RNA sequence: CUCAC
DNA sequence: TATAATGGGGGATGCA
DNA sequence: TGCATCCGTGAGTG
């Protein structure tokens, strides 16, 4: 979001988590079941 | 934007170091009535009201610019708690 | 006005009565106005005739009566009431030993009744009984999904009067069968029919492989009796096979014609499927002593000869809708009626067995709670039963011309897959392919067609003209899906000559799928392009021309279209507009001719030409369900002579008889400074200061007056502590005066309720005794505004106890209902639409002098952003937007056809009529050419647009013919560099708007065992801070943030109550304490037996209850 | 069979309104009225108690029926609003006790309750300073006269109603 | 920048295809009747071509467009990316190309019209299954991805 | 400071060393008085008071007494915060199974 | 051993966790049998908690900066040079 | 597994 | 039944309905359960929730929140604010002012203006897929009902305008407020955190004009 | 059932 | 308090 | 092969 090194504290793998699930959800409104599948 | 973010951002190693800083720094200058303040009258943040130019409500602005200045210090294990808190509201009363 | 209609294609039939599906159902089912000895044994007649007679005393049933209703509607409507008429039905007490007889006439009674509408009056509300589409009674034959080479056999009959019954050959060669989660090989249950090995190769007797693989000795040796008696020992593992009980088992569930009852359409689709005939609605019967086949054996031969190679047998599509029906008012209520009447039966066989074996009459006999209680559930309580949307008169029409695939006996959300929710080739002409909800829903909750009807059987019925040889017949053939199947249809549109097919070739249909076929290959036609589409579907002009998934926003967004107080027909018609008002009764007409006595606002009085004087009272100012003001206005002048069929009033959303959602204004597309951004819409304020968009919205405020055991609950003008300055606008009994400007905060009723041991505690004891007066034993408990609600009252209702004609709830003294009403005006934020999907939020209210305005002083009305249409590919506005602009100079309505309607070329010959009075009026008036628009001409000569060497006027009209104009920004006077299309839109102001929705809360109301804020605006609850917000404030690592979310600004006691004295105060907020739902967590889990300790570093346990919970 | 359980007496008089108006409906062709039940029950039966009984034989019903405990307030707890006022009323009222004396503010705590919760009278106060009904009331008059007086100065106490 | 239905510029070139795209089914038709080619092979043969005559007629559409009206509304919004892209563009100007059927094969009657020139009931009707078919996907996948989305918050949090 | 949260299985005694009184009666309220029953499923002589400082018959009415229990009525006198935490229990006859560590 | 999401979840040394996630009753039990304690390490035990996360503000890397100014900064660094 | 049929 | 009713064999039900009882088990368990509806996530005072409409004349970090909603929002401060001046004898005559609509003056509405200086507000739209679905304004009292939302953030929230609404809350502490405007300002927020590629980008108009 | 995605 | 009455009325996945 | 357990968010209305 910044362009730089990571700031120590960074939520990493809430933000994975979102940034994984975000286009999915949306993607929706063989592609997601392959996903959820791997 | 918030004013020179890059700078404060380049102050610090990690941008929540920065808020923590930014954050006590207000309830500092909050708690004391803002007379501990480093900034000179023509620095101090101010407000337009329907009567004029007052001084800025925001606590969190004025520790930001004071911030900016370089007239802080920031760091781990460099005072005991109590004695800053003591010594803080003897300097300045509430 | 001059009113200009297209199309070519002559619509022989009109539109059927578009609520006959509820009304010749509902009317089917009572009967009440034919004479019971010329009544047909359907609807209730069936139900008593099922029910009874009754077996022990034999008590049995003679005929039933309606009476008339206690109360009419609109008086229904007021007292919070049902709408019903009182039924008895006529009941003889025969002694089977004595031959004694008591006859009487026993009440059960009351049975709600449909309105004029079809709708229905329940408990003060209107109400919308849906019909429900099922898979049909009956039997089917589907693919094994497991085995491809084998088919499993289903038998269906009608839902909760039998159970499903399934033939699936199992690897073994032998035919099994499953009842009731239960398997067995069927050769069993063919035994007991009294079928010898004999009959099994003399009726069957084709394939080894079936025939003789059913057939096994094991089974064959033994009688009838002890293969029943076997089988019972199957089916119920503990009951002691007896002889008597076996039998009432196995009948009670396959042959008794009262827990079993397979569908008459069930009993018709059996007897053409398998090529029989039924003799009753079962699949066996008990006659001569022992049990008689009906529909097993059939089913076998078919299920085998499937598995063959053999014509005429074929596996069925179960989403077809000739193997699909529509259970309608009648049935559902039928269902209700059957049930609370089989309740009944049980509490006089339960009391026939006890009491007096000979002193007994049908009166004490019978007990009528568990009908009264089936009935009131079915109309209280159902999934189907939905509260009435009477928003605008087409939304109550839509309502109850919708179609359920859900509730009690259908699917439920989980059990809703793909296949149910796709549109099938068999609804061409009965199931709109358009109309259904976006979300969830899609697919289960449809509508019926234009020409659509329900026949006898449950299923659609959907029009078609007949060609014989190559003559087009006048003689319309309503058929089934299965109906429809069979013959080659043509299109409606085909050319015509007289009534000959004079198109060479014809675009026609097979089984749906479609087909090029000669004239004389045709059999049949479509009788109309609307048949195909709803109601709501059919009034989108240019539909051929609009996207699906927009033209389903367009439909139902139409419903959601407020009643304007300025409200107008659109300038682009497609003809529905006029039927919709007069099926909808929201307008008035002429019963027959004659002369108009006179007219009034509260009534109309016209002298027939029977001589008779009839008074017609007018709808004033009624709230509907929604809060949308339905009010009729007159339309006919003192001595006005009247026809049949004529008007006489204007319903809500009503001009001149046709339907008018919305209001024709004058758009033009094109992007404004970011006030268009994303489907936002710029407004003129010229469409507030002409009322424009305003309408009229009512909203009750009931308030209740009890019996305490405190005291009693005063409706009084006495309120302890309180000022004249907020009681001005009350009368002397402490009721708001009707006419009377209320604000948020302003007492509408005023109320007093002692304290309890609330007596004031010392500190509030010392403070009364300080400031003189004295502390009161009543509290203000008086009904204030809502904050964000307010208008004007218009009525007021006082009900009390005591007072002739109304007896309240146990407890309650009195009751009092304050009407207030309010003129909203459009508004930033309010939504509109226009039919074709287009929709947005009012972002900005410029003054006229900012509005880009035509070169003559014309401003427009409406702004919207051309981003919106490409992507959404809704070309129908567009259209529409030309016409209307012809028809802004020409003083044009149109009436456009669905998919036979105005053609490009006849809109260019429209426009270029509507030039000649746009610009060569300017050319006599001493005005030539501004020199801007030659600028505009100039960019759009190169553009493309014009034609180069061309005089302004030619070339304007080439830019006029393309529905584009010269448009200058007010804002500058200087010309949009480019033409801008301009036009005559119908836009319509939509039910959702801020008023309402604009919500905010620093504190309030909290939930008792979690101590969270409520959820709702009416409970000035806050806003749920879910647990993906929670991730939101995680991600961005708001650690400070989140807690305050989590403590200080929810459940946190201590801490909430701490910060709020602290930001009261001016201080910094506190640090959170633990939270009390978490306290709550750990006593429900203590209550589970299970230890929860919150320990510190040195695992030494640390109290959180603070030494509350301990000893 | 109740969650509030009635005595058995109790239940058997409501079983006879329900066996009564179920007649009186049976016979009629409509629900009946308070007044025809109690008609039809006797003597020493009228509409009001015939009301009250039905009202008693109430079922209460379920939170979690689809909740409906969702839309119900927690009307026993303070709210921040309530917490501060009282915890501003006692702040503005302390500063009464220090205005008169330490006797004075005292008479006024047993006379309008603030120690026991009890208001104690005149007759059982003058058993704490020796002093009879009458000195007692020109303890009392003297305190609130004066903190009358010390009102529309300070002005502090009129809003908090 | 404005919409006018006049700025729907249906291109030259598609009554040529339209008429090959006749011609070349004619001639599977012929492989058909006389029994030259099977019923797998001639359905195939039809939806490959009318796939490809699509993309034809969409080329035609943009060529059309970038050559002769480089300010065209559409054209302009669909390449500067403002709004739409080249399959909505060909739907408004060149054809509506195939459609579904409810089960998920493919019409190899196509939809030969536009919204500017207008369908014809069957058309539409037609069309209508796929439409349908998309929002039950739409409706019925949004769960399953939400929780996937609380799968991973879950497994990844600490 | 907590910075441990531990599960466990509760015994037989443990339940009892958090309750505050065994449940007798299946009883809730007054059917007239709309006050508790005693020793029902809301006795404040084993829950707690109802009101801030006050027992049941009204005696000890104020914080002047805390931590005294009544001896007419038998309820103490504190904060009426406390029936949102006062464990109960209910003495079986003979012990049942819990469901979860059964199925 | 690759694990799947969900039982990776479920798996966690954090019974509150597990247990807000799917599965309450299967967690909890076998949780209450062993005296499982959670040592509050993930997210969602302190959100359960309503305890400050350790991430961002939350941080001890970042949590225990303290800000002084020199003028202050050294009024107290001439007290604490005698005694 | 049923408490009726098993007393019975 | 009274730990976990419906486990096995029937669900107990109360005379007259299908409805199994409400155990111990069901209360804790599910998505209606007490972890997922009341710990991991709570519904909260100082929030609001209004139709958005586009403001384009706002800046990046700027918000347009109603007098009205701001008003309730901001309460406690104001209460403070309107006696550090003199709008009002204390803080409770001062709530017992803005009760009724009648009886709010003009200074009222410049008091307020003086309190949220420098304090920025939280924006949120359904469903929050991501970080970004939640984000910091320095908000600006208009008159109406709806909250003026930038253009540019309208791809982040996926928020059109086509009936749309988002929901308010305020940051209190001087701790909360600290965390939103340097970390969750929506002008340092630029770009994507599961991309990298900016997110507040011209689009529509903006690049129509261009 | 309705709004937004 | 004593005729006699005696047996009910989808959809997929993980794990044993 | 049977049983148990999961199946997106916020908001409005009666
Ligand atoms: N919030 C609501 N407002 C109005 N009608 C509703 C509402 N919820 C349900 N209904 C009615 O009930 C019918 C369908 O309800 P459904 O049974 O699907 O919801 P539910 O199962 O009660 O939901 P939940 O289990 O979350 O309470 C709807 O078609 C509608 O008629
Ligand atoms: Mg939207
Ligand atoms: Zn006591």
């Amino acid at each position: 979001s910044m362009a730089r090194p990571v700031s120590i504290g960074e939520a990493v793998g809430i933000v994975a988590a979102q940034s994984i699930g975000e286009p999915g959800t949306q993607l929706t409104m063989q592609g997601l079941p392959r996903v959820i599948e791997l | 934007a918030e004013p020179g973010i890059d700078k404060l951002f380049g102050m610090v190693d990690s941008k929540y170091r920065l808020t923590v800083v930014v954050a006590k720094r207000a309830q500092q200058l909050l708690r004391h009535g803002f007379k501990n303040t480093v900034l000179e009258p023509e620095e101090r943040p101010k407000m337009q009201t329907l009567e004029g130019l007052f001084d800025d409500p925001n606590a969190v602005t004025w520790a930001m610019k004071e911030l900016l200045t370089g007239r802080l210090v920031f760091g781990e294990n460099l005072v005991p708690e109590d004695r800053l808190q003591k010594e803080m509201e003897r300097l300045y009363p509430v | 006005m001059e009113i200009k209609r297209f199309g070519r294609i002559r619509e022989v039939i009109p539109l059927p009565p578009l609520t006959e599906i509820q009304v010749e159902s509902y009317r089917r089912a009572l009967q009440a106005d034919v004479p019971p000895e010329k009544r047909e044994n359907v609807g209730i007649q069936a139900a008593f005739r099922e029910t009874f007679p009754i077996e022990e005393l034999v008590l049995d049933f003679l005929e039933y009566r309606l009476g008339e209703p206690p109360f009419p509607q609109d008086e229904c409507r007021e007292k919070d009431l049902t709408y019903q008429a009182p039924l008895y039905a006529r009941l003889q007490l025969i002694h089977k030993d004595t031959g004694l007889i008591k006859e009487d006439e026993v009440f059960l009674g009351h049975i709600p009744l449909m309105t004029e509408d079809g709708s229905f009056i329940i408990n003060g509300a209107d109400r919308v009984i849906v019909s429900q589409i099922h898979r049909s009674p009956g039997v089917y034959f589907t693919p094994d999904p497991a085995r491809p080479g084998r088919y499993i056999a289903s038998i269906i009959p009608l839902p909760k009067r039998g159970p499903w019954i399934d033939l699936e050959v199992e690897p073994n060669g032998v035919v099994s069968m499953k009842v009731n989660k239960r398997k067995f090989p069927l050769v069993l249950l063919l035994r007991v029919l009294g079928y010898d090995q004999e009959t099994l190769a003399r009726e069957l007797g084709a394939y080894g492989e079936l025939v003789q693989g059913l057939m096994d000795e094991s089974v064959f040796a033994m009688r009838p009796e002890e293969a029943l008696i076997r089988l019972f020992t199957l089916l119920r593992p503990g009951d002691p096979p007896k002889r008597d009980k076996a039998v009432a088992y196995v009948y009670g569930l396959i042959a008794d014609p009262r827990r079993y009852d397979l569908g008459e359409a069930g009993r018709y689709k059996a007897e053409e499927k398998l090529g029989i005939r039924l003799s009753g609605r079962t699949l066996a019967r008990f006659e001569d002593g022992e049990f008689k086949d009906e529909v097993f054996l059939p089913t076998l031969r078919y299920l085998f000869a499937l598995t063959a190679g053999v014509p005429g047998h074929e596996v069925d599509d179960i989403d077809h809708l000739g193997n699909r029906r529509i259970r309608t008012v009648g049935e559902l209520m039928t269902d209700q009626f059957r049930v609370g009447l089989a309740r009944l039966a049980r509490g006089v066989r339960e009391r026939m067995l006890m009491g007096s074996e000979d002193s007994l009459t049908p009166a004490k006999l019978v007990n009528s709670r568990p009908l009264e209680a089936a009935i009131r559930e079915f109309f209280s309580r159902s999934q189907l039963s939905q509260f009435k949307d009477e928003t605008n008169p087409l939304s109550s029409l839509r309502h109850k011309r919708r179609i359920s695939a859900l509730g009690p006996g259908g699917l439920t959300r989980e059990r809703a897959g793909f296949d149910v929710r796709d549109v099938h080739r068999t609804h061409y002409g009965r199931i709109c392919p358009v109309e259904t909800p976006e979300g969830a829903n899609i697919g289960l909750i449809t509508s019926l067609a234009a020409y659509a009807r329900v026949d006898e059987l449950g299923f659609i019925r959907t029009p078609y003209r007949r060609v014989v040889g190559g003559v087009v017949t006048d003689e319309v053939v309503y058929m089934t899906a299965t109906e429809e199947d069979r013959y080659t249809i043509a299109q409606a549109n085909t050319p015509l000559e007289g009534n000959r097919i004079a198109a060479e070739r014809v675009v026609a249909r097979r089984k749906g799928e479609p087909v090029i076929v000669s004239p004389e290959e045709v059999e049949f036609m479509d009788v109309s392009p609307k048949q195909v589409f709803s109601v709501n579907t059919n009034l989108i002009p240019f539909l051929e021309h609009d996207d699906a998934n927009r033209a389903l926003m367009g439909s139902n967004m139409q419903t959601q279209a407020v009643p304007l107080i300025r409200a107008q027909a659109p300038v682009v018609m497609t003809g529905l507009e006029e039927r919709v008002v007069r099926d909808s009764l929201a307008a008035l007409y002429a019963e027959e001719d004659g002369e108009v006595a006179k007219v009034d606002g509260n009534r109309i009085v016209v002298r027939y030409e029977d001589g008779r004087l009839v008074e017609y009272p007018l709808r004033r100012f009624y709230r509907s369900n929604q809060g949308t003001a339905l009010d009729q206005r007159p339309r006919v002048v003192v001595g006005q002579r009247v026809r049949k069929g004529d008007l006489l009033a204007d319903g809500p959303a009503s001009e001149n008889g046709f339907l008018a959602l919305g209001q024709n204004v004058l758009v033009a597309i094109m992007p404004f400074d970011g006030y268009n951004f994303e489907d936002a819409i710029v407004i003129s304020e010229e469409l507030l200061k002409r009322d424009f968009y305003t309408s009229i919205h009512i909203e009750r405020y009931e308030i209740e007056a009890r019996d305490t055991k405190l005291g009693p609950e005063r409706i009084t003008r006495d309120i302890p502590h309180l000022s004249e300055a907020a009681l001005r606008d009350l009368d002397e009994e402490g009721v708001v005066r009707i006419g009377a400007e209320v604000k948020p905060g302003d007492i509408l009723v005023g109320r007093t309720s002692f304290k309890g041991e609330s007596e004031p505690t010392p500190e509030e004891r010392l403070l009364r005794s300080i400031f003189g007066e004295k502390a009161r034993d009543v509290k203000d408990t008086s009904l204030r505004v809502p904050p964000g609600e307010g208008g004007i009252v218009v009525r007021t209702v006082r009900l009390r106890r005591g007072d002739p004609g109304v007896e309240l709830k146990p407890g309650v003294r009195e009751v009092v209902r304050v009407y207030v009403a309010q003129k909203r005006k459009l508004q930033v934020g309010d939504k509109l639409a226009n039919r074709h999907g287009n929709k947005g939020v009012v972002a900005k209210i410029l003054p006229v002098e900012d509005m880009p305005h035509l070169p003559d002083g014309t401003p427009v009305d409406v702004i919207l952003n051309p981003l919106g249409v490409p992507s959404r590919m809704n070309l129908g506005q567009i259209l529409e937007t030309h016409l209307g602009l012809a028809g802004y100079f020409l003083g044009q309505r149109y009436i456009s056809p669905i998919f036979d309607g105005a053609k490009e070329p006849e809109i260019k010959e429209l426009l270029a009529q509507a030039f000649e009075v746009y610009f060569g009026k300017r050319k006599g008036e001493g005005f030539g050419v501004d020199k801007r628009e030659v600028e505009v001409l100039r960019r759009a000569e190169k553009l493309g647009l014009v034609t180069p060497g061309k005089t302004p006027e030619e070339q304007l009209k080439e830019l006029f013919l393309q529905g584009k104009v010269v448009l200058y920004d007010g804002r500058t006077g200087e010309p949009i560099e480019g033409p801008i299309v301009v036009g005559q839109m119908f836009i319509m102001k939509l039910y959702h708007m801020v008023e309402d929705k604009m919500h905010a809360r620093s504190t309030g109301p909290y939930s008792l065992i979690t101590q969270q804020p409520l959820g709702g605006k009416a409970q000035f609850g806050g806003q749920r801070f879910g647990e993906m917000e929670v991730w939101a404030l995680e991600a961005y690592g708001a650690a400070h943030t989140l807690q305050e979310m989590l403590t200080l600004k929810s459940d946190d006691i201590e801490g909430r109550n701490a910060a709020y004295e602290a930001i009261i105060k001016g201080e910094d907020v506190p640090e959170p304490s633990v939270p009390e739902s978490f306290r709550v967590l750990v006593k429900e889990l203590q209550a589970l037996a299970l230890d929860v300790q919150t320990l510190d570093e040195k695992d030494n346990p640390v109290d959180i209850f603070e030494g509350l919970a301990s000893k | 069979a109740r969650t509030i359980r009635i005595p058995v007496h109790m239940v058997e008089t409501i079983n006879k309104l329900s066996r009564t108006a179920r007649q009186l409906q049976q016979e009629l062709g409509r629900e009946p009225t308070y007044e025809e039940i109690a008609e039809a029950m006797g003597p020493g039966w009228d509409a009001k108690r015939v009301e009250e009984t039905l009202k008693i034989a109430q079922e209460p019903v379920s939170l979690e029926t689809p909740f409906y405990g969702d839309f119900i307030p927690d009307e026993h707890l303070p709210s921040p609003v309530d917490a501060a006022t009282q915890s501003l009323l006692s702040e503005e009222l302390e500063k009464a006790l220090s205005k008169l004396s330490e006797r004075e503010a005292m008479v006024l705590k047993l006379r309008k309750g603030l120690i026991d919760g009890r208001e104690h009278t005149l007759e059982e106060v003058g058993a704490f300073f020796g002093v009879t009904r009458e000195r007692i009331r020109q303890i009392e008059n003297k305190a609130l006269r004066k903190l009358k007086y010390h009102e529309s100065r300070t002005r502090k106490l009129r809003d908090f109603l | 920048i404005t919409i006018g239905i006049d700025d729907a510029v249906i291109p030259e070139e598609k009554k040529q295809y339209l008429e090959e795209a006749d011609r070349k089914l004619l001639q599977i038709e012929q492989a058909y009747e006389m029994g030259f080619l099977t019923d797998r092979e001639r359905y195939d043969q039809i939806l490959q071509l009318w796939t490809e005559t699509t993309e034809k007629v969409t080329q035609a559409v943009f060529k059309n467009f970038e050559e002769n009206y480089p300010f065209n509304p559409l054209y302009v919004m669909a390449q500067s990316g403002a709004r739409g892209n080249p399959q909505q563009i060909r739907q408004l100007c060149g054809l509506r190309g195939l459609m579904q059927k409810p089960s998920g094969e493919t019409f190899e009657v196509p939809v030969r019209s536009s919204f500017r020139e207008g369908l014809t009931v069957l058309e539409y009707f037609i069309s209508s299954h796929g439409a349908r078919k998309g929002g039950a996907d739409t409706a019925l996948r949004t769960a399953d991805s939400g929780y996937l989305t609380r799968k991973l918050v879950d497994v990844t949090h600490e | 400071e907590v910075r441990k949260v531990r599960i466990a299985l509760a015994s037989p005694e443990k339940i009892r060393s958090w309750s505050y009184g065994e449940v007798e009666k299946p009883e809730t309220i007054n059917y007239r008085t709309l006050k508790p029953e005693r020793d029902g499923l809301f006795d404040e002589r084993i829950f707690g008071p109802i009101k801030d400082y006050e027992c049941a018959c009204g005696k000890y009415k104020r914080q002047r007494f805390e931590g005294k229990v009544c001896e007419r009525c038998g309820v103490e006198v504190t904060k009426s915060i406390v029936r949102r935490y006062r464990m109960g229990h209910i003495e079986l006859a003979t012990p049942a199974a819990h469901i979860w560590f059964v199925k | 051993l690759l694990m799947g999401v969900t039982k990776s979840a479920l798996s966690t040394k954090s019974w509150l966790s597990a247990a807000s996630f799917q599965n309450t009753t299967h967690v909890l039990t076998e949780a209450a049998i062993a005296g499982k304690k959670d040592e509050l390490i993930g997210l969602k035990e302190n959100v359960i908690l309503g305890r400050l996360i350790p991430a961002g503000t939350g941080s001890d890397f970042v949590r225990f900066t303290q800000v002084v100014d020199q003028k202050t900064l050294k009024a107290i660094e001439e007290a604490r040079k005698e005694a | 597994s049923d408490p009726v049929r098993q007393y019975l | 039944a009274l730990l976990d009713n419906g486990r096995r064999g029937a669900p107990v039900t109360n005379p007259g309905s299908d409805r199994p009882l409400r155990s111990l088990t069901d209360i804790l368990s599910g998505k209606q359960g007490r972890f997922r509806q009341n710990l991991l996530g709570k519904r909260v005072d100082y929030s609001g929730r209004s139709v958005i409409v586009v403001g384009p004349q706002l800046k990046l970090h700027q918000c347009g929140l109603p007098k009205r909603m701001a008003l309730e929002l901001f309460k406690p401060f104001l209460l403070k604010k309107m006696e550090e001046k003199g709008i009002a004898p204390n803080v409770k005559a001062a709530r017992r002012m803005l009760e009724r609509q009648r009886d709010i003056k003009d200074e009222v509405w410049d008091a307020l203006e003086e309190v949220i200086h420098g304090k920025v507000v939280l924006l949120n739209r359904a469903p929050t897929l991501h970080r970004l679905g939640i984000q910091a304004f320095q908000p600006v009292l208009v008159e109406g009902q709806s909250i003026q939302l930038h253009p540019l953030v309208c791809e982040a929230f996926n928020a059109d305008f086509d009936g749309d609404q988002m929901a308010v809350h305020v940051p209190l502490s001087s701790f909360a407020q600290a965390e939103a405007r340097i970390q969750m300002l929506s002008a340092h927020n630029l770009l994507s955190p599961a991309s990298g590629e900016p997110l507040a980008k011209p689009s529509r108009d903006i690049i129509l004009g261009l």
